[PDB]
């Protein structure tokens, strides 16, 4: 009765991995080879379409972090690599009078280094932070990168301002947007639309604090791979932000020397006024109901019996156990131990913050880059909009973790899916083709 | 629940025009074929024309093909057919029909499923 | 609606919409890798068609009869009651089979038609 | 001649080198890009003529009828006293209309003809 | 037999696996190139079946008569006792030739074909 | 033996200022001048 | 025996067996590896 009938243009689709294309609105995230983003992109709702997603298996983190390392190495590849700054230094304390907690952390460090000409040599003198300088044993010392591999500096013109980066598919797939509120990563969405690419992602880079991304639609939304395996991350987005105020009191002077033809090394200069500690100012009353929101959502996961207690990262290295963020082209380590320090049971907060100036991002061993100074104050203001927590018995204990990188940028991808177009089937139709 | 209403003219002379239009209630008109069937006064039924539920495709008895055109719209829930010249022998009671034809999608039909009360048009 | 805007809609309904998912099929070296990639599977669809006997058309009809194994259910259930989703799912054990008697059937209408054509 | 030797010449005469043209259509990234989107251009314009219902096809009528608002010049005036450069540039303002209905076109044509093929 | 399992067998024999081949024929930078030109070959393939009048036909008669110049052999002689790589030796001298005429064939039918479709 | 298709009854207006092709050419004899030199000798210790 | 010409004695003779001749190897001796660091990033190994 019925025969078969070949149908081309249907819209079915299956889960696919690709390859992305940019699209965007100096900086080291703007990319030359990548194209202008849609004034005015679309969107087409889906009615009736019920789309599973699983942010844990979402390939775009992926993608988004090779491209993340790709753009950072390929802009910071051609400019000055400092092989000669690995010398033996004699240093002594910028200020011994000083009884401030910045005490012995500047160091005033004096070094030979090189000149234009391959036969002449010159005396430098600099200011180093404690951080970045390891004794070798008016002391001797040696840059921590000496043990690990040579330092590249970062171009002085190179931004490193994120840029929000849109996300758009290649001809013959698309981008399903969950659009659900209140999803939690996994499982389906009943407000499913398809677009052609994703609103900007600010490639911002921290650590245990997220920072200028997107708010909870209604409450807080705690996202977890597996809530009860204690190795998985947790992920904490906010429906409210918190502002957070980070300052650089210290009008500090930046000096240069040239290292070869063609090379020149920046270094920080004198300090002008008193040394100051960096820090981050953070009201305490809007932090407390932020956090007591968290523990109310966790309860939800865990009992209305239970107490949940916050503590301070455990031991390890500077990059992991505080927060770290890029600041005016300064990179801050913080602290946080104010932060999550508290039992919960059924006017501001200043944090710490050191500055050190030979970078290892991204878990790497042996990419060391040095950041130039920044002359004068910095300030930045930022809007915390989700946590990192890990989990360590009638009290729970968490602490910040974090460190993983793509945790970030998961945090933003989990609402998308990239699905593959086969727009090629058959069904039974009461229509025979003519015969011979 | 489902009617059909036959509205038309009355008596025509030969080498005139008469247009017959059925007007439908109690069921989607766009998702059925509609037709004309007519009935001398002393015989019994013939097929005079077949239009698809969308209107664009249709079909005609050859005894009338060059004079009656078949037309639909969905929107006014209206059949028309509009005939010329009217011969002695088309004096009839014209009935408009659903049924007889199913756009492929459908489950077949080839048969007339409802009826209106008919129209007599003299010449 | 436009791109994909009938998926969630009847199997039915959807078919008026087939021109505009085709338009969005076909619109640094692993970009360019993937350009390629879809501009082979673009033509690997496109070849599938022409073998069938179907060409440039979006809506084929062939004289392979349905098994009535491949799915029971009855015509008006599959056309107002259904998605392609659900449809394609419900179907897929049995795409290589119905695929492979669309090709033959071609090739057997193409000798015919050559035979007949060869009648003075 | 050759390769837009017609170019000149009235849209009668030009219309009898139509193969000329299509057969040099289709004739160090950078360069495989250019390749590249060579094919993705040649595609989309053998798709548009596959939705048209022309495929495989230099000279294709079809059912639209002539505004008349597009163009108001008399047949023989077009076809006998203008270049195709000429008429390009007349009528560049309704390409996307006349694009439009032509895709409209076919759809009626194609369910048309499955309803057609339905009948026992 | 698969691909190519045909190659040493008749031409009669041999026209039942024309999909066979067919299918086989789509299936770093320069790795990249070699796909690209790949994709250009086959693209220059159907663009000169689709010239001819044939497009998407795998067996496709024409209005070109044989000259018996290009070859005098008798019909079964070359059907039954002679295989494709024989015969594509045999008449290479002339695959110019026959192109070109199939080429004017078929734009000499395309304008009959549109002058009978202007008739009223 | 290169093609030349003298084009009959054509006016095509040039404007050679606004020529993508000097970019192109450009581009290309930059290119190559610094692939042809890159593998070579970097007088480092000349610098003296 | 395969060759290009064998006429040729310029030509290579490539001579394909149709059984396998084992051949046993040994370095026998006991040999240290020590290794340096010769700059950030950088080390090498030498015999010992
Ligand atoms: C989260 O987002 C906020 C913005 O909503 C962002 O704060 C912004 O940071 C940038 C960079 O630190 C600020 O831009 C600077 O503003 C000062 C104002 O005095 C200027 O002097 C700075 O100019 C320097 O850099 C230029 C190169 O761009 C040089 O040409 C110039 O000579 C100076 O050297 C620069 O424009 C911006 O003002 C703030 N915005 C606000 C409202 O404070 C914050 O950093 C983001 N957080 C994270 C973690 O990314
Ligand atoms: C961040 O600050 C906290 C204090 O608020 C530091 O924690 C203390 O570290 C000392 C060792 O220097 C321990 O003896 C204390 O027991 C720790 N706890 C407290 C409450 O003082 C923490 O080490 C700081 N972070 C870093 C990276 O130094
Ligand atoms: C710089 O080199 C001179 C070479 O005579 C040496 O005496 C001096 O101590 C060096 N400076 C430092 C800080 O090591
Ligand atoms: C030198 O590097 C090693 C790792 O290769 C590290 O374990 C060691 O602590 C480093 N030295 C110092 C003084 O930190
Ligand atoms: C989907 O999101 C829109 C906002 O874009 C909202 O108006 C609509 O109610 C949502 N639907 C559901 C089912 O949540
Ligand atoms: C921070 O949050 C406020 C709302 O509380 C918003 O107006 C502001 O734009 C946010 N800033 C950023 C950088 O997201
Ligand atoms: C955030 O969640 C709390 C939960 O009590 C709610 O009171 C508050 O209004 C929410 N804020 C927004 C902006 O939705
Ligand atoms: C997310 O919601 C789904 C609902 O099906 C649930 O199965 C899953 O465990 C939830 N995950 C978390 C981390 O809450
Ligand atoms: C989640 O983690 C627990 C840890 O004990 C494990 O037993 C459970 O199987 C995990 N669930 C999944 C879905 O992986
Ligand atoms: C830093 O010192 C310079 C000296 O010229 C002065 O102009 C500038 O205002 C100072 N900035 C601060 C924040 O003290
Ligand atoms: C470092 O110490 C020397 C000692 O003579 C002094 O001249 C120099 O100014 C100091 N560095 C800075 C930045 O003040
Ligand atoms: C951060 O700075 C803004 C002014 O830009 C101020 O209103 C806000 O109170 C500051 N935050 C804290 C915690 O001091
Ligand atoms: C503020 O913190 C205290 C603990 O120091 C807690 O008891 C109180 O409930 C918190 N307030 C809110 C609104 O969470
Ligand atoms: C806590 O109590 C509320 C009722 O007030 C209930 O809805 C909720 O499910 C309880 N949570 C747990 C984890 O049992
Ligand atoms: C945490 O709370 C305790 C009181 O329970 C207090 O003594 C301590 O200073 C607070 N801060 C830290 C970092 O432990
Ligand atoms: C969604 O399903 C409902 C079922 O009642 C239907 O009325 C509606 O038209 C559907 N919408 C679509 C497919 O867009
Ligand atoms: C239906 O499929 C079975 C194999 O699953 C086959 O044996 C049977 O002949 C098929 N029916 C028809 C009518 O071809
Ligand atoms: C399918 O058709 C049969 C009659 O052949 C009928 O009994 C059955 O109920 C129908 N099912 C549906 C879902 O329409
Ligand atoms: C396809 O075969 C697998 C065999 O395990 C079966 O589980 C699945 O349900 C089958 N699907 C259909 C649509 O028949
Ligand atoms: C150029 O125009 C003249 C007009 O008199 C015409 O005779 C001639 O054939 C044309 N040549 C072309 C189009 O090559
Ligand atoms: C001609 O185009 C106008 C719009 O510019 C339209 O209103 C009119 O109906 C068209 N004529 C025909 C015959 O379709
Ligand atoms: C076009 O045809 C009309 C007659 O319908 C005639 O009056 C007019 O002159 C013609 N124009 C041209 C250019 O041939
Ligand atoms: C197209 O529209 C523009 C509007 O500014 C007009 O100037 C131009 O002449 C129009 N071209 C045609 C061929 O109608
Ligand atoms: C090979 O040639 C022999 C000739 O006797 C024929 O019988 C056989 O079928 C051929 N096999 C092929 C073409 O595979
Ligand atoms: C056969 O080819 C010759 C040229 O080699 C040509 O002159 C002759 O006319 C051709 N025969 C036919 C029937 O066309
Ligand atoms: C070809 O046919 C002729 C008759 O026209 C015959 O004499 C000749 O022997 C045949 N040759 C072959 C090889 O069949
Ligand atoms: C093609 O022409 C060449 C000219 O040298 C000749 O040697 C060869 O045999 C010819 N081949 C055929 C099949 O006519
Ligand atoms: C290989 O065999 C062929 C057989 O035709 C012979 O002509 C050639 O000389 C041989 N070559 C060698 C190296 O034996
Ligand atoms: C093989 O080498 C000899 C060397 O004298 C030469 O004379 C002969 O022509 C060569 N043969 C070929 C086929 O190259
Ligand atoms: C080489 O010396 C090491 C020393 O630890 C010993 O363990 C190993 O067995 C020796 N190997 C031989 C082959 O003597």
């Amino acid at each position: 009765n019925l025969w078969v009938t070949v149908y081309y243009g249907v819209p079915v689709w299956k889960d696919a991995e690709t390859t992305l294309f940019c699209a965007s609105d100096h900086n080291v995230w703007a990319t030359h080879a990548c194209v202008p983003t849609d004034p005015n992109p679309q969107e087409i709702h889906l009615e009736n379409v019920t789309e599973e997603f699983n942010m844990w298996k979402n390939n775009m983190v992926e993608q988004m972090h090779e491209d993340i390392i790709s753009l950072w190495d390929q802009s910071l590849k051609p400019c000055v690599k400092l092989t000669p700054l690995c010398v033996t230094l004699q240093c002594t304390n910028y200020a011994p009078k000083l009884r401030s907690m910045m005490r012995g952390e500047i160091k005033n460090c004096s070094f030979n280094m090189t000149t234009e000409l391959r036969d002449k040599k010159q005396k430098v003198y600099s200011l180093f932070y404690r951080l970045d300088v390891v004794q070798i044993n008016n002391k001797e010392y040696r840059l921590i990168n000496c043990n690990t591999s040579a330092i590249t500096q970062a171009c002085p013109k190179v931004s490193f301002e994120p840029i929000p980066i849109h996300y758009c598919a290649p001809a013959g797939f698309a981008i399903l947007k969950c659009k659900d509120k209140k999803f939690n990563g996994t499982g389906p969405c009943q407000n499913v639309s398809t677009v052609q690419c994703t609103h900007g992602i600010k490639p911002v880079v921290s650590t245990q604090l997220l920072l200028n991304g997107s708010l909870a639609e209604e409450e807080v939304i705690i996202r977890s791979e597996n809530i009860t395996n204690n190795a998985k991350n947790i992920l904490v987005q906010l429906n409210t932000s918190v502002q957070i105020n980070c300052t650089r009191p210290s009008n500090n002077t930046v000096k240069s020397i040239r290292i070869g033809p063609g090379q020149a090394f920046y270094y920080f200069g004198d300090v002008l006024g008193h040394v100051r500690m960096a820090h981050c100012n953070i009201s305490k009353a809007t932090w407390n109901e932020t956090l007591g929101k968290v523990v109310k959502q966790l309860r939800k996961h865990f009992g209305n019996n239970t107490i949940i207690r916050f503590a301070q990262s455990s031991g390890g290295d500077l990059e992991v156990t505080t927060h770290s963020f890029n600041c005016g082209g300064e990179f801050f380590y913080c602290n946080t131990s104010g932060l999550f320090n508290s039992t919960w049971i059924s006017d501001s907060l200043i944090l710490p913050c050191w500055i050190k100036q030979i970078i290892n991002m991204w878990q790497r061993i042996g990419q060391a880059m040095y950041a130039p100074p920044i002359q004068g104050v910095i300030r930045c203001v930022s809007n915390i909009t989700g946590l990192i927590l890990t989990r360590d018995s009638t009290t729970e204990t968490f602490r910040p973790g974090g460190g993983d990188m793509r945790d970030n940028w998961r945090s933003e991808l989990y609402k998308y899916k990239v699905v593959k177009i086969e727009p090629l089937g058959v069904a039974p139709t009461r229509c025979k083709r003519r015969t011979v | 629940e489902v009617q059909l209403v036959e509205t038309g003219g009355g008596l025509v002379q030969p080498g005139g025009s008469l247009k017959l239009s059925c007007r439908a209630s109690g069921y989607t008109f766009s998702s059925f074929a509609m037709s004309w069937v007519r009935q001398a006064p002393g015989k019994g039924l013939e097929w005079v024309s077949l239009i698809n539920d969308r209107g664009g495709l249709t079909f005609y008895v050859d005894s009338v093909k060059g004079r009656f055109t078949i037309s639909r719209d969905n929107s006014k829930n209206t059949l028309s057919l509009q005939m010329h010249s009217l011969r002695d022998g088309d004096t009839a009671v014209y009935y408009c029909a659903t049924g007889g034809m199913s756009s492929a999608l459908q489950s077949s039909k080839y048969y007339f499923d409802f009826w209106g009360q008919g129209a007599l048009v003299t010449v | 609606d436009g791109f994909l805007g009938a998926a969630g809609s009847t199997m039915g309904a959807a078919s008026m919409t087939l021109t505009v998912q085709a338009r969005n099929l076909l619109s640094g070296i692993k970009q360019l890798q993937a350009r390629v990639l879809a501009v082979e599977h673009y033509l690997r669809d496109q070849q599938l068609l022409g073998i069938w006997g179907c060409s440039g058309k979006l809506i084929c009809c062939t004289n392979v009869p349905w098994n009535s194994s491949w799915s029971n259910r009855n015509l008006s259930e599959i056309w107002d009651n259904m998605t392609w989703l659900q449809w394609d799912k419900e179907i897929s054990n049995y795409t290589q089979i119905i695929y492979g008697l669309l090709e033959e059937s071609q090739n057997q209408q193409e000798k015919n038609e050559q035979d007949l054509l060869a009648l003075d």
